[PDB]
RNA sequence: CUCGAUGUCGGCUCGUCGCAUCCUGGGGCUGGAGCAGGUCCCAAGGGUUGGGCUGUUCGCCCAUUAAAGCGGCACGCGAGCUGGGUUUAGAACGUCGUGAGACAGUUCGGUCUCUAUCCGCCGCGCGCGUCAGAAACUUGAGGAAACCUGUCCCUAGUACGAGAGGACCGGGACGGACGAACCUCUGGUGCACCAGUUGUCCCGCCAGGGGCACCGCUGGAUAGCCACGUUCGGUCAGGAUAACCGCUGAAAGCAUCUAAGCGGGAAACCUUCUCCAAGAUCAGGUUUCUCACCCACUUGGUGGGAUAAGGCCCCCCGCAGAACACGGGUUCAAUAGGUCAGACCUGGAAGCUCAGUAAUGGGUGUAGGGAACUGGUGCUAACCGGCCGAAAACUU
RNA sequence: AAAUUCCUUGUCGGGUAAGUUCCGACCUGCACGAAUGGCGUAACGACUUCUCAACUGUCUCAACCAUAGACUCGGCGAAA
RNA sequence: CAGGUGGUCAGGUAGAGCAUACCAAGGCGUACGAGAUAACUAUGGUUAAGGAACUCGGCAAAAUGCCCCCGUAACUUCGGG
């Protein structure tokens, strides 16, 4: 679970390649951030002349998470890495792809455009 | 913290008598033809001779 | 026994074959997008097994895109189809949480 | 068996190993023990779980005494004399009774011996 | 207008519904029970009913309990508790002697489960109550899970009653409300209910449908 | 008022109160089309976030939110914590002084004592009272706790509007914060569990084990306890009202919510929901059980003795627990321990045998070892027993 | 703009999502300055101060385990 | 009375060692005990996900750690670092 002060691979090409919590978007004191959940960051590493710099304020949705998440039919999930994937205001990517693999919950929150281009989904 | 004031006589006489022993209670045993006053608990070992009754 | 034995008698299900911690499994997962019902295959190495029962889980284990991905599901779930075992393996612990730091081709079980 | 709910005996518990390895060798020597009553009644499943290994007399069963009896003079006498003649009982082979708490301490008191 | 059963606390297990969801239960033994005595409004000033459970040997119940259940016509129970109902046509659905069984409750329906909860001993602040504690370092001498102050200073000088300090938790009556019964079992007299459920694993448990719904 | 001592700024923890209201709730007016607002009126039930900089309060700033309210209580709270700032001794810089030194100038370092007598408060008992002695179930006088809110979809791109934009009122779905119960799942812990292993000493030695090294370290780990986990809650409807809106209607032939009278009216108030409660001294109610002796005196609503129904101590214990209390059990017994068999954890024991020069590997074998959870078994201990404990009458 | 700068969080550049501290500069030096030395400097520091990597119960937010006390029983038995 | 007190002798196995671990010779169990899963305090251990968000301040803890071989920057008073 990821809350501020996390930090996140980027798992997708849009030049950035790790970002930093800030906020939890979806209330107030809210504090974790599982997968499927917007959150505004700041890019500490980039890669030399990209899209993004460092030093900028984006948002975000979480795509992987290393802690278990629980799933209505008694099944759990668990990634090795925490991953996010930059966000346009109409829940849309930033990048044109999505490297590795991401999780089914994405598919309650309205974020159809990054299942479409994840290679697998699970 | 120190004690403001000394306690009074009714007061200090009030919880000093609290402080009492509970008495245990006595069976009846005969052993060897002698009868002898041991609590309950003891009652086994005053069979066995495990007790002396000075 | 359990004092618990006569509820979970019928929800129990019989035709799971017997798999072990180190093994190689193929999992067929219902999966509702919508209103389709397709069928999605895991194929991953069986970890861990917590028994119990109707409560009895395991965890297979695959590496996707170069990320480590692992589900946990019930023994006795009616979402999974049908469990088909692939391949043995030879492993001495009995819940296998040294796969979790090793990467690539060093996280091979033994055949047998 | 039962792990000890609370304090240990004698402190720690690497000492509780110890009290009731002395107690046992010392019970299946003479056949009655007087001690204080705490440590007798952590002592009666501890010594029943020694005469079970000695009634099945094999070579595995002796092994497994070994890791708790280091004297080698008393684990005879629970194969040869102590196991078989508890052969046609199915368990409870100590008594235990209370004796008069001692002096000096008030600790209370009792007497575990076999049963015949 | 308001069913109720006295049951037993029998442990949780799982269980998958129709749209293949796991749905943790707790299962409750709501034994077979019996009348024995009915409360009206012209003898007893309210309207209830008297429920006796549980099987006990008649020996173990004495002489004064003995002769409530000896006007009744039935045999000695262990439990006997009262369900309190409203005073609009009261009472005319239950008879003395009468036996209630666990399939007067259907399902899909909500029930308000109560019971005596476990017994948590003497505990602290920062379990009874939620406190945060002061911190772990940076000098914090010997006030670890303290609670600091507890009032203000010369006014008042009190401490308001009602203050939250430590004592003992737990054993309390507690009644948890709108729980959906999944499966009602008429050959175990075992209800299939989804949730958690005050008690000890064994304990008294009063099963009564649900107002709130 | 305190100098024979009333310990200062901010933070921490825990609060409680007011309303001069930041959000939510109800309304009047509008230079209010709609959407959003401006201002005033009523309203304190709950809610009111995490960071950067500074010793800081103040203040600016970042990212959010339905909102990031203003104040009292020794500018609440150091016999609860902190000691960064300030107000000791060290040292230096600038300035002032011939100098010792000084500076509401700056800088670095600089002991935070106390076993709770009384009142208060959270808990838990012993005693007597409740007009006999006891046991089981209760009514609730009066109190306690809780009270928050969003986004999206439908009604509808309809009402309104030249456009851009965009509803009130009803209905549904999914969340955030908070709280309580709970251990089936996830996850944590595991000091009599299983396994691997290093050094060393002992068991005569090989083999097999053990003591100590933080539980020696390492990999797991059922029960219990738990949150990071599961589940549920804040609801519906009535009564009386605030601002405000009226009906009928005089004094005052009209008019006017008002002087007689009757309605509508909010998260506030009282009920309804959960909980404590007859020490509620007016000490309550419905029931059942015992429902009986004996002796002496000054014949007293008097003292002693022995019982009944019933209870306590002792004993075997508990998921009940600081002591005490509470709950189960006491041979007509499954209470605890053993024992037997499952469940579960561990992961293939020793012995023999085969393959290898050896380290080691395979077979006998889902082996062996093992605790809490379930069930059978009368083998050990629940015993050959003590202490308490029942009634004047009378008036209508 | 300093161990010296009251006004003051001076202004400008760099660092962080946000920098009263920090680094580089300007000179408008309240009140720097050449043996009460001026400005530098490799090495060295349980010094003061700022950032980063790794790491973790310091923290979000706490939970469990053992021990010595606390609690019970027997003995002795103080003090402000 | 957990404090202080100069000099001499000083075995084994592992080890660079008079460190440290376990032992020999030889000493000792050191003078209140028995219990008991309360809160709280002390002293140690472990902790999912995050990793200085704590705080005046990374205080405390955690981490790094041994032998052999490659490799090693600005700067320097040519030693160094
Ligand atoms: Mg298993
Ligand atoms: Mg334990
Ligand atoms: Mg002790
Ligand atoms: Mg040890
Ligand atoms: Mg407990
Ligand atoms: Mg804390
Ligand atoms: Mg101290
Ligand atoms: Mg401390
Ligand atoms: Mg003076
Ligand atoms: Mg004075
Ligand atoms: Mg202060
Ligand atoms: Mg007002
Ligand atoms: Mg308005
Ligand atoms: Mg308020
Ligand atoms: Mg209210
Ligand atoms: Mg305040
Ligand atoms: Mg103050
Ligand atoms: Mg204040
Ligand atoms: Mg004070
Ligand atoms: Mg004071
Ligand atoms: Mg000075
Ligand atoms: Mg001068
Ligand atoms: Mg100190
Ligand atoms: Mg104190
Ligand atoms: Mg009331
Ligand atoms: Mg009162
Ligand atoms: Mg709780
Ligand atoms: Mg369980
Ligand atoms: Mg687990
Ligand atoms: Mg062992
Ligand atoms: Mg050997
Ligand atoms: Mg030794
Ligand atoms: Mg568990
Ligand atoms: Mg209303
Ligand atoms: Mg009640
Ligand atoms: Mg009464
Ligand atoms: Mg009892
Ligand atoms: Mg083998
Ligand atoms: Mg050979
Ligand atoms: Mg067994
Ligand atoms: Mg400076
Ligand atoms: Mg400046
Ligand atoms: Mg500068
Ligand atoms: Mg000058
Ligand atoms: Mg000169
Ligand atoms: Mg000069
Ligand atoms: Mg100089
Ligand atoms: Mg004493
Ligand atoms: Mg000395
Ligand atoms: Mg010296
Ligand atoms: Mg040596
Ligand atoms: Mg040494
Ligand atoms: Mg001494
Ligand atoms: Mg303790
Ligand atoms: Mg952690
Ligand atoms: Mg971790
Ligand atoms: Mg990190
Ligand atoms: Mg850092
Ligand atoms: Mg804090
Ligand atoms: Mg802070
Ligand atoms: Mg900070
Ligand atoms: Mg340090
Ligand atoms: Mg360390
Ligand atoms: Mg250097």
């Amino acid at each position: 679970v990821i809350q501020q002060e996390s930090r996140l691979k980027v798992a997708d090409n849009t030049g950035a390649k790790e970002i930093l919590c800030i906020r939890v978007l979806g209330g107030s004191s809210r504090r974790y951030a599982g997968i499927g959940d917007v959150i505004v960051a700041t890019v500490k590493d980039a890669i030399p002349g990209g899209n993004v710099k460092r030093g900028d304020v984006v948002k975000a949705v979480v795509v992987r998470t290393v802690k278990e998440r629980r799933r209505p039919d008694g099944s759990y999930i668990k990634f090795d890495e925490n991953a996010a994937v930059i966000i346009k205001p109409d829940n849309d990517p930033r990048g044109t792809r999505i490297f590795g693999p991401v999780g089914r919950e994405l598919r309650e929150k309205r974020f159809m455009k990054i299942i479409s281009l994840a290679p697998e989904v699970l | 913290a120190v004690p403001k004031r000394r306690k009074s006589r009714s007061n200090t006489r009030s919880r000093r008598s609290q402080w009492k022993a509970a008495k245990t209670e006595l069976v009846g045993v005969t052993v060897a033809g002698h009868a002898h006053k041991v609590p309950r608990r003891l009652l086994k070992a005053a069979r066995l001779g495990l007790i002396d009754f000075d | 026994m359990n004092r618990l034995d006569f509820v979970d008698k019928p929800s129990l299900r019989d035709d799971i074959p017997a798999f072990n911690p180190g093994d190689t499994i193929n999992v067929h997962v219902k999966v509702i997008e919508g209103a389709k019902e397709r069928l999605q295959v895991f194929k991953g190495v069986v970890i861990r097994r917590q028994g119990g029962g109707i409560r009895e889980t395991f965890t297979v284990r695959k590496e996707s895109y170069g990320v480590g991905v692992e589900r946990t599901f019930p023994v006795h779930s009616p979402n999974i189809d049908h469990i088909e075992v692939v391949t043995r393996g030879d492993v001495r612990r009995a819940k296998l949480y040294y796969l979790r730091e090793l990467r690539g081709k060093k996280a091979k079980i033994k055949e047998k | 068996p039962k792990p000890t709910k609370g304090p240990r005996l004698g402190g720690s518990s690497s000492h509780q190993k110890a009290i009731l390895a002395n107690l046992a060798t010392s019970l299946f020597e003479h056949g009655r023990i007087t001690t204080t009553e705490p440590k007798a009644r952590a002592l009666r499943p501890y010594a029943e779980k020694l005469i079970t290994h000695a009634k099945k007399g094999a070579l595995h069963n002796r092994r497994e005494v070994l890791k708790k009896l280091r004297d080698k003079d008393v684990v005879h006498t629970l194969f040869a004399e102590i196991g078989p003649f508890f052969a046609d009982r199915d368990g409870g082979y100590t008594r235990i009774i209370k004796i008069e708490a001692r002096k000096g301490d008030n600790a209370p008191m009792a007497v575990i011996e076999l049963v015949r | 207008a308001r069913k109720g059963i006295l049951g037993t606390k029998l442990g949780m297990t799982q269980v998958f519904d129709e749209s293949n969801r796991v749905v943790p239960v707790t299962v409750v033994k709501a034994g077979p029970n019996v009348v024995t005595r009915i409360r009206t409004p012209e003898r007893d000033g309210y309207s209830a009913v008297q429920l006796a459970y549980g099987e006990i040997s008649p020996r173990k119940v004495n002489k004064p309990l003995t002769g409530q259940y000896t006007a009744a016509g039935v045999n000695p129970r262990r439990y006997l508790a009262e369900l309190r109902l409203d005073d609009s046509d009261a009472a005319t659905e239950y008879q003395v002697g009468q036996e209630l069984t666990a399939e007067i409750f259907a399902d899909g329906s909500y029930v308000d489960v109560t019971g005596t909860s476990k017994g948590k001993g003497f505990a602290g602040t920062m379990k009874r109550h939620g406190f945060r504690g002061q911190g772990a370092s940076h000098g914090a001498q010997a006030v670890h899970r303290r609670p600091g102050s507890i009032g203000g200073c010369a006014t008042p000088a009190r401490v308001f009653k009602g203050t939250r300090m430590a004592g003992r938790m737990g054993n309390d009556r507690v009644t948890v409300l709108n729980l959906l019964v999944h499966k009602v079992d008429a050959e175990n007299g075992v209800l299939l209910i989804k949730g958690a459920v005050p008690g000890r694993t064994g304990g008294l448990v009063m099963v009564r449908s649900a107002i709130k719904r």
